């Protein structure tokens, strides 16, 4: 039963190039730099 | 002698241990069976938690060397040396009883 | 004086014996090798270059497989 | 099926087909086969696929039933 | 293999020094069918065997071999080890492979568990189905071609090529020993060489097989390893050439034509009850009765027609100094090749199986230091005298039947 | 090397050819646009530091100064200079001129040293070439073109023109250098054995060698007009003089000229004349002794698996005709897969000489692939593979000369040995045989000292 969920789970995989189009490791970098803390202590 | 208990025993290559042939080294107040070429030491010992050890007799074909422990725990050692073998399975023996 | 011309070949002691046999097979000439000077040093005739180049296509096939 | 896995190198290739000599060879053998059960013999059914069983008729079934 | 309930057949590959029996029977299990061994010699016999006794209560239920003389429940179960189709002699063999076959196709038709097929020709191939009925075929070859052939495939009648696992993986993992390949070219000899390209016949052979300078440096490699005290074994196609090569330096030495109870006890001089180091096997002592398995192999001859029968020898033979190796090297191959001798033809196809193996190839043509070392043939007039013994072996010397 | 180690350091191939020159030649070279290159091609700071102390200095200095000025824990460093101190052929030792061994510098090349540095005058400011005032505004792109165009034409020569058709004289001009070789069963010439390693580095240092070869011949050329005009393309770009050299040339200066022109450092308009504009690839000399460039992604990379090298494939036309140059390689059906079953095509270019550091570079260094992506070493066991292939071509020797056979006493064999040998004809000697190989150039020599012992 292994092929059963590996043949359809390589179908999702092959197609990875549909989620470079979404700015979502993008947007976080832009976010996650601002981030300056202000601990004068 | 010197009273130091000198002489590292005789250092016998290629060892089974279950389907695992290793390599058994006797240095000088411990026993470390080495796994092949490492650096490294598997079974780690000393002369000290081994209770009795027992051997083959000359009828049996196969030779086999087991080392009695203290919390139940017996582990073989199948000799395989190509060198010499009839030989040194005795010193094992021997090197082990008449060196404390 | 007495002096002897030739083409100086320098190669190995295990390799000299193999151009030796060619000179007892070839039936083109009287002799191919003149002189001998040592196992790294043999001689042959000059205008017998061309001629050689022939034999490479023989040499060549058994030198790679060294 | 050889008709998915064409797909796929097409977008390798970032626009360009592999050239279309292989492409009409992905059309002879298929995965058909047989399976043993309570007939005691065969039973013939291969995979949920539709393409496997189509170019099958004309041989067995119309000398045989 | 088998992992969504369909069939599937194909050949695949699995380290040889791992458990090649082994895989056979944990596949029979979750496939559920009551599979059929058939291995390629007697040796494999006693592998199969072994499998069934520590996994599974087969071997005290539903045993069976029909090959080794023994008929064990010829009635009553399917699971046997035989080998192959050498069960079917015309005349000689009439009413007893005549029950073999008939009651074979009626009980039996399961997996046909198929190993080392490289070596076996199509001929063979085609008494395998028609014995029996088998729905399905297994394929258990860790070789890639067959009889090194690129234009002819005969594979699809046993199983095509299926899947190969990763070699790098299975090397640094614990599973095969690291092979560290080093070609050796040797010289030829002059006085051996001046008869070779002189006589037309199959005496010529060996000339250059017994080459006084590869010799020399078999004896050095030899007690190159002789200090390390690691199992070395030299490998020889030939029968009558490793002989000469063991009464020289006072070894033992095993070939075919010898004994059937001399070889039981020498056997077992090596892995069971050892008092040998270095002894002399051949393509016989291998795959009849136990594996050699030792640690350093030296091939003296490459041209023989064994040109894929040492591709799986290499992983049997070569084991690792424990079973689980981490990520360092240890074991050693080398190769004896002559040089002028017309035998880069083989030589050079070694290096495509070795890449495809994740072993270390590289070319040592100078061994630097076998001069500076107490051997034999160390002056001219010995090696003279082997000249008036080579050409006086009479080439009829083989076996002893007309 | 073959003649390629004077190329590399521009200091070095300027002092030795400047040993072997006319005395009125090197008059009329020191002038004010050779100082700064005399110091700039340098690189110890001893040897740059001794310029500015003959230029304040009127009277010559002992060595009483030059030995006290190390100090003590200097004068190792004094020694390495001294070698080159000789090099320049600038310096010179008096007697005792205030002193002890007075050392004072050419008061010729002193006064246009300062005219370069501190003073100056009016004629510097006149002479086209060194200076020509004049701006650019030209489509720079363009012109790029032209630069690639003059190097690709010697390609052609060097394979054996497989397209071209110029009229152009280069063929015999590299094969001075020892970089091409005539085809003797042939004409068409091909290369020798130093010519594929200038190939591989693709660096504007060649370029400054096949200036200076034309001088090489010391009949009716001066090294005072090439040395003021090859200093226009070393001021990078910006640097021309519209028509300034129209109206100040002759005959010679249009002759070397018309052969800068043709190597690939600077550009020329149309007839000749007009405008001229040197190209890009002489901001490269003139910044370092080598460099890099011409791509942006890389799309080549080599296996480190087998041995017989897949060498890279797909880049554009200048690896087309360069492998297939060196040893002739194979191609299959697809993208020009090249190297796949290296065996006998490189032992083919093996035989006509001994190309073994030549390939080595090209395998390694060839578009830096391996060394930036990767990390253990390039080579896999090759560096073994390539020696034992050309150690098969010193299995034989193709040479002439005659040997002496039956002599009598064992002594008088060795003082014939010490004819030959001084003579330069010995070649290989035997004490054990009484055996000497003489070659037939000194034959008339050797034969005459045997009838006087």
């Amino acid at each position: 039963r292994w092929e059963g969920g590996y043949e359809r789970t390589w179908e999702i995989l092959k197609e990875d190039e549909s989620g470079s189009l979404k700015a979502t490791i993008e947007d976080i970098l832009f976010k996650a730099k601002r981030k300056r803390v202000f601990e004068h202590h | 002698m010197a009273t130091s208990s000198e002489e590292v025993l005789l250092i016998v290559k290629k060892v089974r241990q279950k389907k695992q042939d290793g390599a058994l080294y006797l240095m000088a107040e411990r026993i470390a069976w080495a796994p092949e070429g490492k650096d490294r030491f598997t079974i780690s010992h000393m002369y000290a938690d081994i209770k009795c050890q027992k051997i083959s007799p000359e009828g049996k074909a196969k030779i086999q060397l087991q080392l009695v422990l203290h919390a139940g725990d017996t582990t073989n050692f199948h000799f395989s040396n190509e060198s010499t073998a009839v030989k040194e399975r005795d010193a094992v023996k021997d090197l082990l009883q008449q060196l404390l | 004086v007495n002096v002897l011309k030739g083409v100086l070949i320098e190669c190995d002691p295990a390799m000299k014996q193999f151009l030796l046999y060619l000179d007892e097979s070839n039936a083109l000439g009287k002799k191919f090798i003149i002189q001998d000077i040592d196992d790294t040093h043999v001689f042959v005739i000059a205008e017998l270059v061309n001629v050689l180049q022939e034999r490479v296509g023989e040499l060549m096939d058994q030198n790679a497989f060294s | 099926q050889t008709s998915d896995i064409t797909e796929y190198l097409r977008k390798l290739s970032k626009t360009g087909v592999p050239d279309g000599i292989m492409q009409f060879i992905k059309l002879c053998t298929v995965s058909y086969g047989k399976v043993k059960l309570v007939l005691k013999h065969n039973r013939y059914f291969v995979e949920s696929c539709h393409p496997d069983v189509i170019q099958h008729l004309l041989q067995d079934p119309v000398i045989r039933e | 293999m088998f992992g969504n309930g369909r069939a599937r057949s194909g050949v695949i590959v699995l380290p040889c020094g791992a458990g090649k029996s082994l895989v056979g029977v944990t596949a029979a299990c979750t496939v559920r069918k009551r599979c059929l061994v058939l291995g390629n010699s007697a040796v494999s016999v006693e592998q199969w065997k072994a499998q069934f006794k520590m996994w599974s209560t087969i071997d005290d239920s539903q045993i069976c071999r029909f090959t080794s003389d023994a008929k064990d429940k010829p009635i009553g179960c399917s699971v046997a080890i035989s080998t192959y189709s050498m069960l079917g002699h015309t005349t000689k063999r009439s009413w007893e492979a005549e029950r073999v076959m008939e009651w074979l196709k009626t009980q039996e038709w399961g997996l046909m568990i198929l190993d080392e097929v490289h070596t076996i020709p199509a001929k063979m191939f085609r008494r395998v189905l028609t014995i029996v009925q088998a729905h399905c075929k297994l394929g258990l070859t860790a070789t890639l071609v067959r009889e090194d052939d690129k234009i002819v495939d005969l594979n699809f009648l046993i199983g095509p090529k299926l899947y190969e696992a990763n070699w790098m993986e299975l090397q640094n993992n614990g599973y095969i020993a690291k092979v560290q390949c080093a070609e050796v070219w040797c010289p030829m000899s002059p006085e051996f060489y001046r008869e070779y390209v002189a006589i037309k016949t199959k005496k010529r052979i060996l000339l250059y097989t017994m080459n006084p300078n590869k010799f020399r440096a078999c004896q050095f490699l030899i007690k190159f390893h002789e200090r390390r005290n690691d199992k070395i074994i030299v490998f020889a196609d030939n029968v009558f050439a490793l002989k000469e090569y063991a009464i020289r330096l006072n070894k033992p030495y095993i070939y075919g034509p010898t004994s059937q109870g001399e070889r039981m006890q020498i056997l077992q001089n090596f892995k069971h009850n050892p008092k040998i180091n270095t002894i002399f096997i051949s393509k016989v002592g291998d795959t009849s009765f136990d594996l050699p398995e030792a640690n350093v192999l030296i091939q003296i001859s490459s041209h023989g027609g064994s040109r894929r029968q040492e591709a799986q020898r290499l992983g049997r033979v070569l084991r690792a100094k424990k079973g689980m190796v981490a990520e360092e090297y240890n074991a050693f191959f080398y190769s004896l090749v002559s040089q002028d001798t017309q035998e880069m033809a083989y030589s050079t196809k070694r290096q495509r199986f070795l890449v495809d193996q994740g072993y270390s190839f590289k070319v040592i043509t100078k061994l630097a230091g076998m001069e500076e070392e107490d051997l034999a043939f160390s002056t001219k007039e010995e090696q003279q005298q082997l000249l008036q013994k080579v050409l006086a072996a009479t080439d009829l010397d083989a076996e002893e039947e007309v | 090397s073959r003649g390629l180690n004077r190329v590399h350091l521009q200091c070095r191939n300027l002092q030795e050819f400047l040993g072997g020159l006319s005395p009125g030649v090197l008059d009329r070279l020191y002038g004010h646009p050779a100082t700064c290159l005399a110091v700039f091609r340098e690189l110890p700071s001893l040897a740059k530091n001794w310029v500015m102390r003959m230029l304040f200095l009127e009277q010559p200095l002992p060595q009483a100064a030059v030995a006290l000025w190390v100090k003590k824990e200097f004068s190792k460093a004094q020694e390495e200079s001294t070698g080159l101190l000789s090099g320049l052929r600038i310096w010179h030792t008096q007697l005792l001129p205030g002193g002890l061994q007075g050392l004072i510098l050419n008061p010729i090349f002193r006064q246009n040293l300062r005219i370069a540095l501190l003073g100056g005058g009016k004629a510097w400011s006149d002479d086209t070439s060194q200076l020509g005032p004049d701006k650019h505004a030209r489509d720079v792109p363009s012109l790029d073109k032209y630069a690639e165009e003059r190097w690709e034409v010697v390609l052609h020569f060097m394979v054996g023109s497989p397209s071209a058709a110029v009229s152009q004289d280069l063929a015999q001009l590299l094969s001075q250098a020892g970089l091409m070789k005539s085809t003797e069963p042939g004409e068409p010439p091909c290369i020798t054995s130093a010519g594929f390693q200038f190939l591989l580095l693709d660096t504007p240092a060649q370029l400054w060698y096949f200036m200076l070869q034309y001088l090489q011949t010391a009949q009716s050329r001066g090294m005072d007009l090439v040395e003021i005009l090859s200093f226009l393309f070393q001021l990078s770009f910006s640097t021309l003089g519209k028509d300034y050299s129209v109206e100040g040339m002759s005959d010679s200066l249009l002759n070397f000229l018309q052969h800068l022109r043709e190597f690939g450092l600077v550009f020329q308009r149309k007839r000749k004349s007009r405008r001229y504009y040197p190209t890009r690839l002489a901001i490269n000399l003139s910044s370092g002794v080598s460099g890099a460039g011409g791509t942006v992604h890389q799309p080549g990379f080599i296996v480190v698996e087998t041995n017989y090298r897949l060498y890279a494939y797909t880049e554009s036309e200048l690896q087309i005709a360069l492998i297939a140059l060196f040893s002739e390689m194979l191609y299959r059906f697809p993208n020009m897969v090249v190297a796949q079953v290296t065996r006998e095509s490189v032992q083919q270019a093996i035989a006509s000489g001994i190309t073994a550091q030549q390939i080595i570079h090209f395998l390694r260094t060839r578009a830096h692939p391996v060394m930036l992506k990767q990390t253990p070493v390039l080579p896999p066991t090759i560096t073994d593979q390539i020696r034992l292939w050309e150690l098969e071509r010193d299995r034989l020797r193709f040479t002439e000369g005659v040997l002496y056979n039956q002599f009598l006493s064992q002594v008088d064999f060795e003082l014939l040995l010490a004819h030959a040998r001084e003579l330069g004809v010995l070649v290989f000697e035997n004490s054990a045989k009484r055996l000497m190989v003489v070659t037939p150039a000194g034959h008339s020599d050797v034969k005459r000292f045997w009838k006087r012992q």
